């Protein structure tokens, strides 16, 4: 303090000036809400990202998307070109608000591309369950998105609930075929009286989305200003 | 067949080795050790009129 | 001709562990019986680094062993005064997730790199008193785990598709690729000369490379999981390594074969990072039970843990002179101890 | 009488060891805190209040004739400051709350700097009350001892003895702080049950907690001030008799006053569940180390 020359407070006064920066940009950066995309293969994960409202501001990992809604700033992090192990850096999205699921509900009958009598729907029932049941992610949130919602109106209309799903009885009905798929969905939680999962039927139109991930994570962001002050 | 045969060469390159006893290396190391024992400040620490750390 | 090239492998790999086996008259623990022990290490902090918001995923020391660089995941590179605790410069970056940075020996260079598969270099010695970022190298398809400086102008990566290069930050392109790991690589280390270095991967192994030649001279196995962290002894005959298995293991290059395995029965976490001290006969290793342990290099007990993280301990690192060793961990504080 | 600085011991007790284990896992992550740690803080730095009580009226038995007028003031002021700040305290937590959930997204209901000025506002009421306790109390001179029973009454002041004392403690302390607590914490809960959240059958109950011990303590004293005042007054007949139960129903209550301002800091950081792991990892850690067996 006072045993300091010419040179020596000078950094101290950078030093304070680099403080003073480092902290505005942190509490600027701690109003923003970062969602992790996830799907399983072609489940969709792209018409997704364009349904986003007002997107707005090479690389072959990350993709970042930043948007606007409703004065709140959301960006969402893609990882589909990350073709290493997921265990080694997975860690990394600790403290992420939300992550959303994409699966596609026309998956119930076609096979893996590698033909091993195995359905597209039952690699994306294990990597939710991965996914959900992890040690990283205890208490965040997921929004689970039911995508090609048209594209089963049709197969369902000829092809049964049979393929996949074997100890299935009912009518071949939209409602009936999808309320189910979405209770084998929620019943891979193993934290239901923690942990909150939002279901969507979503679609190709309706610009809906949007409004439904807001709702989704306004309270998210609730929850954890309850545990931080104490309440719960 | 050609990944095989360039993980034999690799097998190949690596046999031919000399390689020196393990007592030998052991020793070797020790050597390094004690030759340098009052040259580490974490293992005989310094008194604190030379620590810029104090 | 598959059946061929498979016996001709199982008969090389016969060969080559009949001749490291015939190599051991007896073992480092039986030789090093009457050396005195070191005693007790009491370490104490000296310093705490604070102004980061998220957690430290790496740091590195200055070769002047004043200065150091820490990064964390909020998109910031922080350059520390460890004498002062002042901060010198802060470093915004493009990306937020960065696992590596790196220092370069004249102090002129820092390096950065992460989930993008990208490694940026940044100059610090600009007339404006800015620093702005220098060069950029793209030719990694999988994010980057290590970097290290050789020169003002070449640089050493390691990265995610079981691949490493060597590259010049001049032109910006690849001079060799070291291909032959089955696995992601995790760590780098260089040779004290700099003509040689180790790297460990994800199928437990780790390999000997030459910078100039481009090739893989030796290669080193007996660990059960993913090797997290790899360095090199100060007198460049040996190395280090840590697993997931709570196991670390010395491996000697001229008996081409291990010497001596540090694990306890009260930790079972894995090893981050993995450092020794200037004499040598320090191995520090740090956990994920929130502590670093010192162990006797020589003899394979104990001597000395270091606690006060909350957190994962991250990173680890010792100066040149061994006067002080930094730990920087998920909590984001680094601290200073001697 | 020697009961009395007895039981006022052990509150004494249960008060230092509860904000020193408070403040102890508080001074472990300060980094990140809000306003509502800076209040809890400040609610724990009123035990000085009744160390300074204590030792004034400890000097009655051992030591006994220092009294003069203002140390019977000494030791009301504290006493009274140490009830009046945790009552202030409490139902700015309750602001806060209010707002960090009505205002999820801002930035400034997290900042420190907030609860520093909400922790200087009730510092300054505490006192203001307070300067009001001390005012009434009076030296005695008794022909036995003038030392004992410091009592409000001075020569001839009939009309302003208690009834101004016990209608202001009444009306500042149970009444307005009772309305602002039901208030903020009713608002609060008006935006929380629309969430879909599963912590909602938790947050009513620590809610219903929190107003419930506050109402339970702290009202049996009122009661028997407002008993006491109506039996002076003559409006109910007096047999005598009950005069020794209302005295001794009058100290319990005010014991009970005194237990209920040093036990809340640790109830309002017990209920949190933050705080209960970080407790339960310093009792894992510490007891890991010592006791350990090597």
């Amino acid at each position: 303090g006072c045993t300091l020359s010419a040179e020596d407070k000078a950094a101290v006064e950078r030093s304070k000036m680099i403080d003073r920066n480092l902290r505005e940009d942190g509490e600027k950066a701690a109003r923003e809400v970062k969602l992790l995309l996830l799907g399983a293969g072609e489940s969709g994960k792209s018409t997704i990202v364009k349904q986003m409202k007002i997107i707005h501001e090479k690389t072959t990992g990350i993709v970042e998307t930043h948007f606007t809604f409703k004065d709140l700033h959301f960006k969402m992090f893609d990882v589909g070109g990350q073709r290493s192990e997921r265990k080694k850096w997975i860690h990394c999205f600790e403290g992420v608000t939300a992550i959303i699921f994409c699966v596609a509900l026309s998956d119930y009958d076609l096979v893996l591309a590698e033909d091993e009598e195995m359905n597209r729907m039952h690699e994306s029932m294990k990597l939710f369950d991965s996914i959900c049941n992890n040690k990283w992610f205890t208490d965040t949130s997921i929004i689970l998105f039911l995508n090609k919602k048209d594209l089963f109106e049709e197969k369902i209309k000829k092809s049964p609930l049979t393929i996949c799903y074997p100890e299935y009885a009912g009518s071949n009905t939209y409602e009936e075929a999808a309320a189910y798929i979405q209770c084998q969905f929620e019943d891979l939680n193993k934290r239901k009286d923690t942990k909150e999962i939002y279901t969507h039927f979503t679609c190709a139109t309706d610009t809906k989305n949007v409004q439904f991930v807001f709702d989704a994570v306004t309270d998210v962001i609730i929850k954890n200003n309850l545990k931080d002050c104490g309440l719960f | 067949i050609a990944q095989a045969r360039k993980l034999v060469e690799q097998l190949k390159m690596e046999a031919n080795i000399d390689r020196i006893k393990v007592s030998k290396a052991a020793a070797d190391l020790m050597a390094y050790c004690e030759a340098h024992a009052k040259e580490d400040p974490l293992l005989t620490p310094v008194p604190a009129s030379e620590n810029p750390f104090r | 001709e598959l059946d061929q090239l498979r016996q001709e492998a199982e008969q090389l790999k016969n060969q080559i562990r009949d001749a490291r086996k015939a190599c051991a008259d007896a073992t480092l623990s039986q030789i090093t019986n009457n050396i005195d022990p070191v005693g007790r290490i009491q370490m104490r902090t000296r310093r705490t680094l604070r102004g980061h918001l998220a957690k430290i995923y790496a740091m590195h020391w200055g070769t002047d062993s004043r200065l150091l660089v820490s990064a964390s995941q909020d998109g910031k590179l922080i350059i520390w005064d460890s004498y002062t605790t002042n901060k010198v410069h802060a470093i915004p970056l493009r990306s937020s997730w960065v696992m590596t940075c790196a220092y370069a020996p004249s102090g002129n260079y820092v390096a950065c790199g992460g989930l993008d598969n990208i490694c940026s270099i940044y100059n610090l010695k600009t007339r404006e008193g800015n620093v702005r970022v220098s060069r950029e190298l793209a030719g990694h398809t999988g994010y980057l785990s290590c970097c290290r400086f050789l020169d003002d102008n070449q640089i050493v990566t390691s990265s995610g598709d079981t691949t490493c290069a060597l590259w010049d930050i001049e032109t910006g392109q690849q001079t060799t690729t070291f291909t032959g790991h089955t696995g992601d690589v995790m760590s780098l280390s260089l040779a004290p000369d700099t003509r040689l270095f180790v790297s460990g991967a994800c199928d437990a192994s780790a390999k000997l490379w030459d910078v100039r030649e481009g090739m893989c001279r030796q290669t080193f196995t007996g660990h059960e999981s993913d090797i997290n962290a790899i360095c090199f002894f100060p007198n460049g005959n040996a190395f280090a390594t840590g697993s997931d298995d709570a196991t670390c293991r010395l491996f000697d290059l001229r008996a081409d074969q291990e010497l001596m395995t540090y694990s306890h029965d009260n930790i079972i976490c894995g090893i981050t990072s993995v450092s020794f001290s200037k004499s040598g006969r320090l191995l520090l290793a740090g956990y994920d039970d929130f502590n670093c342990n010192v162990w006797d290099a020589l003899k394979a007990d104990r001597a000395g843990v270091l606690a006060g993280h909350d957190n994962r301990v991250s990173c680890l690192g010792v100066t040149d002179d061994g006067m002080a060793v930094a730990t920087g961990s998920w909590d984001s504080f680094l601290k200073i101890w001697n | 009488y020697t009961w009395n600085v007895g039981i006022l011991s052990l509150i004494f007790l249960i008060n230092v060891l509860g904000n020193g284990l408070v403040t102890y896992i508080f001074c472990k992550h300060r980094s990140r805190a809000g306003a509502i740690d800076i209040l809890l803080l400040g609610i724990c730095l009123n035990s000085l209040c009744l160390s300074i009580s204590l030792l004034a009226e400890v000097l009655m038995f051992l030591f006994p004739n220092i009294i003069s007028t203002g140390l019977c003031r000494l030791e009301i002021f504290f006493y009274y400051l140490y009830v009046y700040l945790d009552i202030f305290s409490v139902v700015c937590v309750s602001l806060v709350r209010y707002l960090l959930v009505a205002y999820s997204t801002r930035s400034w209901p997290k900042k420190q700097s907030l609860g520093w000025v909400l922790t200087s506002a009730a510092l300054l009421i505490a006192l203001v009350l307070s300067g009001d306790a001390c005012r009434h109390r009076s030296r005695v001179v008794d022909p036995v001892s003038k030392q004992a029973m410091c009592y409000e009454n001075a020569g001839n002041m009939t009309a302003d003895w208690r009834l101004h004392v016990r209608t202001v403690s009444v009306t500042a302390g149970f009444l307005l702080p009772l309305a602002l607590l039901i208030l903020f914490y009713a608002l609060t809960w008006c935006v929380v049950r629309r969430t879909k959240l599963q912590a909602r059958r938790k947050v009513r109950g620590v809610i219903v907690a929190v107003v419930l011990l506050f109402f339970v303590f702290c009202f049996p004293y009122h009661v028997l001030n407002l008993l006491d005042t109506l039996l002076r007054r003559r409006w109910i007949r007096d047999s005598c008799y009950t005069r020794g139960l209302i005295n001794v129903g009058l100290a319990v209550t005010s014991l009970l006053q005194a237990l209920y301002s040093a036990v809340v800091p640790l109830i309002y950081s017990c209920l949190g569940s933050l705080f209960r792991q970080r407790m339960y990892g310093l009792f894992q850690s510490l007891r890991q180390s010592f006791m350990s067996g090597a």
